[PDB]
């Protein structure tokens, strides 16, 4: 079983620096690219950086480019992010994630980074914002992309304060362990995720992600929440 | 060296097709000298089956059918007799009694980019497995129960995906150009 354990969060002041660590186990770390993704308080996931399997190629989102340095130590099975000259805009839970050719199939637990004392991307529009249902009912979630991504969409399940978990790759293929009551559909810009026969554990936020149009982007999510108030 | 089979027109083709829409060129009336290709450092896969594995260093007159396509590194092993998987099942299928050669090579430098080359595709859904050397270049929405439907919808799917080929990923997710050679012996007598 693939395991990613992060360390090095905490609160800093603007202009200061931090290093995040991600120790990998249960897989041939040296064979996979590794990504950083972050989530600002109460908002959606943003792609930060990617390092190649051997550490020679490195790529960064425009927003953190020039002051975040991604790195890895393949003997220690560790991935790092050096975050220099931090701003308030950088306040986020940060996640390391194993690459599945720019889908993310395994995620670290997340580390909060608080930078507070001062102080043509493809857009993925999810609807509805919330969906209030009871167990046994069918949730139908939508994700309209601004440009075509063909079938290059993945869906993730995020429980409150916990790391995102892949549900679907390539519009319609389930990730390992995902029961067949989850199903995805679509190619181009119009995509759906259907969760039939909702189970107690399915109540969560759901994120769609495109990988084909640079840089990788996520929707702002749909919260599937338990229906408060009986339905007469 | 009396009219050797021009293999260089196949292997050095500027553009290769997607595995779902795999292409065949026939090279006619030439002495197959694939033994010179085995000698090369150029190929990561080189497996000949049946009589091609015995006549590997031999020189003989035949027609050569060359099947070209691109696949992921983890998918290359599916281009073999008896294999199952989305490429083996729904894109390109070799017969159990296959008597030719499978050649593959890493094309990271030409088929992957920093931002991902998405031009290459495969099929992941089909009603039934392909027969050997069968080809399906259709793009019709798929549903388990086979009733017509338009995506996005419950149990309705578009059957084609993209390979995403990046210069950052490991060999398993890197691009491989593949050429399958089938040899057809030329007989002399009249009809
Ligand atoms: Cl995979
Ligand atoms: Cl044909
Ligand atoms: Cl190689
Ligand atoms: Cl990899």
């Amino acid at each position: 079983e693939v395991q990613l354990v992060q360390s090095g969060g905490g609160v800093v002041q603007p202009g200061k620096s931090l290093r995040l660590s991600c120790a990998a186990s249960g897989f041939a770390f040296s064979s996979y690219a590794m990504h950083w993704v972050r989530q600002a308080p109460g908002k959606g996931l943003e792609w930060v950086a990617v390092i190649s399997y051997d550490g020679s190629n490195k790529y960064y989102a425009d927003s953190v480019k020039g002051r975040f340095t991604i790195s890895r130590d393949n003997s220690k099975n560790t991935l790092y992010l050096q975050m220099n000259s931090l701003r308030a805009e950088d306040t986020a839970v940060y996640y390391c994630a194993r690459d599945r050719s720019y889908y993310l199939d395994y995620w670290g637990q997340g580390t909060l980074v608080t930078v507070s004392s001062g102080g043509s991307e493809t857009t993925l529009t999810q609807s509805p914002a919330t969906l209030s249902l009871s167990p046994g009912e069918r949730a139908t979630l939508s994700c309209r992309a601004s440009q075509s991504v063909r079938s290059n969409l993945a869906w993730y399940q995020q429980k409150p304060g916990q790391a995102p978990r892949p549900l679907i790759y390539d519009a319609s293929t389930r990730a390992t362990g995902i029961p067949d009551r989850f199903s995805g559909s679509g190619s181009g810009t119009d995509f759906t995720l259907t969760i039939s026969r909702l189970e107690p554990e399915d109540f969560a936020v759901y994120y769609c992600q495109q990988r084909s149009n640079w840089p990788p982007t996520f929707g702002q999510g749909t919260k599937v929440e338990v229906k408060s108030g009986l339905v007469p | 060296i009396t009219n050797l089979c021009p293999f260089g027109e196949v292997f050095n083709a500027t553009k290769f097709p997607s595995v779902y829409a795999w292409e065949r060129k026939k090279i006619s009336n030439c002495v197959a000298d694939y033994s010179v290709l085995y000698n090369s450092t150029f190929f990561s896969t080189f497996k000949c089956y049946g009589v091609s594995a015995t006549k590997l260093n031999d020189l003989c007159f035949s027609n050569v059918y060359a099947d070209s396509f691109v696949v992921k590194g983890d998918d290359v092993r599916q281009i073999a007799p008896g294999q199952t998987g989305v490429i083996a099942d729904y894109n390109y299928k070799l017969p159990d009694d296959f008597m030719g050669c499978v050649l593959a090579w890493n094309t990271r430098n030409i088929d992957a980019t920093s931002t991902g080359n998405y031009n290459y595709k495969y099929r992941y859904l089909r009603h039934g497995k392909l027969r050997p050397f069968e080809r399906d270049i259709s793009n019709v929405p798929f549903s388990p129960d086979g009733k017509p439907c338009t995506p996005p919808a419950l149990n309705c799917y578009w059957p084609l995906n993209d390979y995403g080929f990046y210069t950052t990923t490991g060999i398993g997710y890197q691009p491989y150009r593949v050429v399958v050679l089938s040899f057809e012996l030329l007989n002399a007598p009249a009809t």
